[PDB]
RNA sequence: GGCUAAUCCCCCAUGUGGACCCGCCCCUUGGGGUGUGUCCAAAGGGCUUUGCCCGCUUCCGGAUGGGCCCGCGUCCCAUCAGCUAGUUGGUGGGGUAAUGGCCCACCAAGGCGACGACGGGUAGCCGGUCUGAGAGGAUGGCCGGCCACAGGGGCACUGAGACACGGGCCCCACUCCUACGGGAGGCAGCAGUUAGGAAUCUUCCGCAAUGGGCGCAAGCCUGACGGAGCGACGCCGCUUGGAGGAAGAAGCCCUUCGGGGUGUAAACUCCUGAACCCGGGACGAAACCCCCGACGAGGGGACUGACGGUACCGGGGUAAUAGCGCCGGCCAACUCCGUGCCAGCAGCCGCGGUAAUACGGAGGGCGCGAGCGUUACCCGGAUUCACUGGGCGUAAAGGGCGUGUAGGCGGCCUGGGGCGUCCCAUGUGAAAGACCACGGCUCAACCGUGGGGGAGCGUGGGAUACGCUCAGGCUAGACG
């Protein structure tokens, strides 16, 4: 089995985008889906949808990129330049609202998991709560 | 308030006294990782009411003896040697790590 | 070549002897009482117990025993006497023992 | 200690004109006006491309040598500036400019800073009535710096304050040539000061 | 290492060892000169350098360099040593302080005088 | 017993006491139980004496014994004025 | 041996009350109440003397101070792995203000340890301090808190309190006295001596102030303290001058021998005028006390200064200390002469063997300035023990391989719990320090007042995504 399904996902995505895949499938879990929603809403992916690869539930994650480019190497810029796991089995990271980070002076996001559900570093700061710092994305 | 602790009775070879193993968890001060350390308490059991394998609450009390400042408050859940087991074994491995004999 | 507070040492010695004596009495009678009670002699044992009780409370008037020290002694005394008696029984002079 | 010694040689090394003499520094005898090259047996030789360090050193040495302040005092002011809120560079220049001995120079009670210093040490100055003889005393906005009454009849103060009739005074100050006094209106803004110094380089020198 | 590992063994702090067992950490130590030889520098250099075996109050005996143009240290001179090795003479790790006790200062010195115990040249 | 007295705090030639409640046995500049005022003997400023008279009265009500000088100061601030 | 007073000791009484035993009630570990029985009180002194003051006795409560107990935290070595018999627990005693193997009988055979027992090393701990962007590292001097000790070891007495630094007893080591039997003593109080050391002060002044002990008070005691003295040891402030002065004295140093440099620097001219001399001269000191009033509230009066004839104010008034390191690169500052792998320098790289900006001197220059250098030590740079923040194919680093214990880690869905986690309120987080502001010494150092913070921990309430746990389900992992 996978030891960390969220990191598995964050990477399937990190990988897929580096070779400009169209979409990418990841085994499904409510928690994973919950993270995609933030991912979608903040405009990092085009969105996702439940599908059934073989006989088991996955989540096509439609990736998104910038426009073709000039000079050598026309490959487009990435929407997801950076996506990294923070809390991990073996080293869970929890923060208080006063301790929620600020990814790239705001140009990026942190996805916390609170008792008020999965939120971004703002949705969390707004609702005045903290929790498990899941990852940062920019 | 008199501190209250919950734990497992791992020994009762004493008169009116049982040994309660109490675990606790916390973030390592420098490495964050939640680590789990534990400690044993000799609690007062005047009625010889508690048996090996009981998960009990323990309450800070007035000294009964040296090495004994707690009384069994109440039974949380009866029998469950799975816990007594870890302990017994974790202690048994001690033989296999010195210079004499033991078991792997 | 020194402090006239040597006086405290003189005083201490008298105070010491004064205490030592009050106590010796207490102990001696205390035993006497416990002994009589143990032997079933109720009227006799209680009679002496009261002296003991009285000497104890008195020792507490000043700084010999004072405190709950007297209380402790009176207690342990009346308990041993009341109990030793009950093993034959009959508290005659109903001295210090309450009904 | 406040230095004490050949001051024009300091102009020559910094390559710029500092007015450590008041008059004469406006006269064809300024030395800087006839020997703009560094002092010493090598002043006329080919300068070598200065090191990033040298540049910062020379720049700070220029600013400090202007106010005649000690590296010790100088450094303490800068640290105080660095602590306070707001652009350090400006705040630094404001503080340096709030030194009575300097303010006495700005109001023209003295021809030079080194002269205004002595005028303070010797009591010829006053702040709100009470006299002060501390060159480093810090003038605040609203204070009134005047000449000592007992001193208002000094050959030196006569000339100096006479020459003031007509001259203008910094936007942050305000002289009164008749009553021999003036006021510190507010901390000078960076713009008000026109020093041949890039305070930016100074802040960097102390960053090392 | 894994976090579990750092939790189990942790990092190990670096213990810095001295180059100047002038004991008590002390800034200086007093001693008496046993020998007052001369030594040959290593490979790159050549000369006759003035060293001095010294028995310290520190309860130690070690060679100490005798700086300056010329000295006056016999077999029983009272000397004060300080830290400071001499890269050329392996084994010499301290310097004698010229200007204290028996080791007189350097004469006709006019530059780095304080470093050689030579008082300010009299006269005007 | 416990007292209400002056603890020294200024500097050499610049004394500033603190009217204080403390155990009589403690050193004077030591751990006090409560500060209930301050006093500048050289009246260097218009505010050279302040006393929390509601508090002073409390301690006085529980045994606190003032120094003759402390009492003098407390009085000045109407601690005992019953008018 | 003899006499004698008392707020010295004792006896009887009175019993508000309180203590003890037994019972009952409430309460819940020995808390509060109630009943019978028993037991337990006291001291007088002064008067402005018959009415107040000071004091005495018992009890309940307050306040302050403290004992004991518990959770968590607190360095190095595993080249220390097993430790333990009062040891672990029980019953009954003893002991104490009080719990407790604290101690003692008797019974049980336990207790502790890789989550590091036991052993060895080192060390007073903390508020803080230094450093660092932070995390962290190092540290615990002054000041404030706690602990421990008072020549070394042990012990108890007295007392509210001590196992008592200037109290006592014994043993030991030492010094001194000794008519040799036997005695006396303990500066880790202030000051001082001596020894050790690289190195650390006056056998000072005062009790005026703050604080303390005793006293009704007057007042006495206080090497606590308030001051002064010595030492740039540190911090801050200040002076050795200011303005004018040559297309530029002399001397000295280079030179293309034209000239260039020290340099407006000097001499000079004028001005101010630190030091010093006069005159004045302080805050810190208003209480205690006395008088009126009621010994209260309130009002009135008197005494009192070590620092010190110091600070500071006024008058007069001289132009009058500058040094130390450095100049090959790092690193700001260059030339001549001297020396010739010598004498020497040197933090690292290195420099000197005939023309050395690196040795020594000189001229010049850079830096800093009553200081400047050196040594030593701590943090930094060093993401070079890497949590923030590192690595292991060939640079140092994969265990020779497997099996497997503990431990660490754990797929998808639902539910309960709510330990972790998160939120709110609340208590705690002394003062000093640190931060900000205003303010007092002419400024500042320093100091006062005020404000703002703060992690951690306790308590009450709440959330439930993730982790944990329990219960049920699944088949994508694993196994068959
Ligand atoms: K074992
Ligand atoms: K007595
Ligand atoms: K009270
Ligand atoms: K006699
Ligand atoms: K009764
Ligand atoms: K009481
Ligand atoms: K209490
Ligand atoms: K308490
Ligand atoms: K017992
Ligand atoms: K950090
Ligand atoms: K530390
Ligand atoms: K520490
Ligand atoms: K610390
Ligand atoms: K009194
Ligand atoms: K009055
Ligand atoms: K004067
Ligand atoms: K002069
Ligand atoms: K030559
Ligand atoms: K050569
Ligand atoms: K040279
Ligand atoms: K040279
Ligand atoms: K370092
Ligand atoms: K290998
Ligand atoms: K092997
Ligand atoms: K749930
Ligand atoms: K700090
Ligand atoms: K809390
Ligand atoms: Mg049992
Ligand atoms: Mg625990
Ligand atoms: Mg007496
Ligand atoms: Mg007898
Ligand atoms: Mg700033
Ligand atoms: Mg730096
Ligand atoms: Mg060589
Ligand atoms: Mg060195
Ligand atoms: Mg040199
Ligand atoms: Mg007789
Ligand atoms: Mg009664
Ligand atoms: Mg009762
Ligand atoms: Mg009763
Ligand atoms: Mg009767
Ligand atoms: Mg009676
Ligand atoms: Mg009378
Ligand atoms: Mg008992
Ligand atoms: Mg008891
Ligand atoms: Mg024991
Ligand atoms: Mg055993
Ligand atoms: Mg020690
Ligand atoms: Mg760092
Ligand atoms: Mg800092
Ligand atoms: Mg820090
Ligand atoms: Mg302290
Ligand atoms: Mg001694
Ligand atoms: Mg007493
Ligand atoms: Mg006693
Ligand atoms: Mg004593
Ligand atoms: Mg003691
Ligand atoms: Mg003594
Ligand atoms: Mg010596
Ligand atoms: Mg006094
Ligand atoms: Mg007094
Ligand atoms: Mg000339
Ligand atoms: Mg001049
Ligand atoms: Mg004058
Ligand atoms: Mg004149
Ligand atoms: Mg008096
Ligand atoms: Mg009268
Ligand atoms: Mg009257
Ligand atoms: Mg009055
Ligand atoms: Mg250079
Ligand atoms: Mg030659
Ligand atoms: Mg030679
Ligand atoms: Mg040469
Ligand atoms: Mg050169
Ligand atoms: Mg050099
Ligand atoms: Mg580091
Ligand atoms: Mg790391
Ligand atoms: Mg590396
Ligand atoms: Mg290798
Ligand atoms: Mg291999
Ligand atoms: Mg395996
Ligand atoms: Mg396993
Ligand atoms: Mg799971
Ligand atoms: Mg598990
Ligand atoms: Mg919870
Ligand atoms: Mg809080
Ligand atoms: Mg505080
Ligand atoms: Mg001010
Ligand atoms: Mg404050
Ligand atoms: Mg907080
Ligand atoms: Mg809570
Ligand atoms: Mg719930
Ligand atoms: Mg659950
Ligand atoms: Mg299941
Ligand atoms: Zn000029």
């Amino acid at each position: 089995m996978l030891t960390d399904p969220i990191a598995d996902m964050l990477t399937r995505i990190r990988n897929a985008t580096r070779v400009y895949k169209e979409s990418t499938d990841v085994p499904a879990s409510r928690f994973k889906e919950e993270i995609l929603r933030i991912l979608a809403r903040e405009g990092f992916i085009k969105g996702y949808e439940r599908v059934d690869v073989d006989g088991k539930p996955y989540l096509r994650v439609y990736l998104k990129y910038g426009p073709r480019r000039q000079g050598p190497d026309p490959r487009p810029e990435q929407v997801i330049h950076h996506i990294r796991r923070i809390s991990k089995p073996g080293r869970r990271v929890y923060v208080g609202v006063k301790e929620i980070p600020r990814v790239r002076r705001g140009l990026g996001i942190a996805i916390l998991s609170t008792s008020k559900g999965v939120l971004t570093d703002r949705e969390a700061r707004k609702l005045g709560v903290g929790g498990e710092l899941i990852c940062e994305v920019w | 308030p008199k501190k209250v602790l919950t734990g497992v009775v791992v020994s009762d070879k004493m008169q009116k006294t049982v040994t309660v193993l109490v675990e606790r968890q916390f973030p390592h001060p420098l490495y964050g990782k939640v680590i789990k350390r534990s400690k044993k308490y000799l609690a007062h059991d005047p009625e010889e009411k508690y048996k090996l394998g009981d998960v009990v609450e323990i309450i800070e009390s007035r000294p009964i003896s040296k090495r004994k400042r707690f009384r069994v408050l109440r039974l949380v859940e009866s029998g469950r040697m799975d816990l007594v087991e870890k302990y017994l074994i974790r202690r048994q491995n001690y033989q296999s790590l010195s210079k004499r004999g033991g078991k792997a | 070549r020194n402090l006239s507070a040597l006086k405290r040492h003189r005083q201490s010695l008298k105070r010491r002897l004064r205490n030592k004596a009050k106590k010796s009495a207490i102990k001696t009678l205390s035993k006497k009482a416990v002994q009589l009670a143990q032997e079933g002699k109720a009227e006799e044992a209680l009679k002496i117990m009261r002296k003991a009780e009285s000497l104890i409370d008195k020792a507490a008037k000043g700084s010999t025993l004072h405190k709950n020290a007297a209380a402790r002694r009176k207690s342990r005394l009346m308990r041993k006497v009341r109990q030793l008696l009950e093993a034959a029984g009959a508290p005659l002079i109903g001295g210090g023992l309450s009904a | 200690g406040r230095y004490i010694g050949p001051v024009c040689r300091l102009c020559r090394r910094e390559g710029v004109k500092l007015y450590l003499k008041g008059e004469r520094c406006y006269s064809p005898k300024c030395a800087m006006e006839r020997r703009p090259y560094p002092p010493g047996q090598h002043g006329q030789k080919r300068a070598r491309r200065p090191s990033d360090y040298a540049v910062r050193l020379r720049e700070k040495q220029k600013l400090r040598r202007i106010y005649g302040i000690s590296e010790r005092q100088f450094r303490n002011l800068f640290e105080e500036a660095s602590k306070k809120k707001g652009v350090t560079g400006s705040v630094f220049l404001g503080l340096l400019e709030s030194r009575l001995d300097n303010v006495v120079y700005r109001l023209g009670f003295a021809v030079s800073r080194r002269q205004a210093r002595q005028l303070v040490r010797h009591g010829h100055i006053t702040v709100n009535g009470r006299r002060v003889d501390l060159p480093s005393y810090r003038v605040r906005p609203g204070d009134e710096i005047a000449v000592a009454e007992k001193s208002r009849n000094l050959e030196l103060i006569r000339q100096n304050l006479e020459a003031m009739k007509g001259r203008k005074v910094g936007p942050w100050l305000s002289l009164d040539v008749e009553g021999m006094k003036g006021k510190f209106l507010r901390l000078p803004d960076r713009e008000d000061l026109a020093l041949p110094v890039n305070e930016q380089l100074v802040i960097e020198f102390y960053s090392r | 290492p894994t976090i579990n590992q750092l939790v189990r063994k942790g990092r190990e702090k670096v213990r810095k060892k001295s180059k100047v067992p002038a004991l008590k950490g002390a800034p200086f130590r007093r001693g008496v000169c046993t020998v007052v030889r001369t030594v040959t520098p290593k490979k790159p250099n050549s000369a006759l350098r003035k060293v001095a075996k010294v028995r310290l109050t520190s309860g130690y005996e070690v060679t100490a360099y005798i700086p300056g143009e010329g000295h006056n240290l016999q077999e029983h001179s009272v000397v004060l040593i300080r830290g400071g090795r001499v890269k050329d003479l392996p084994g010499v790790r301290y310097h004698i302080v010229r200007g204290v006790y028996d080791a007189a200062g350097v004469k006709d010195r006019k530059k780095s005088r304080s470093k050689y115990g030579t008082k300010k040249p009299k006269e005007a | 017993m416990v007292k209400i007295r002056l603890a020294r705090f200024g500097s050499k030639h610049n004394p500033h006491y603190r009217i204080v409640v403390t155990d009589a046995r403690r050193k004077r500049d030591g751990k006090y139980i409560e500060k209930i005022g301050y006093y500048d003997p050289r009246k260097t400023t218009p505010d050279w004496l302040k006393v929390d008279v509601e508090r002073a009265r409390y301690w006085l009500s529980v045994g606190a014994q003032p120094t003759d000088t402390a009492r003098r100061l407390l009085r000045q601030a109407g601690v005992f004025r019953q008018e």
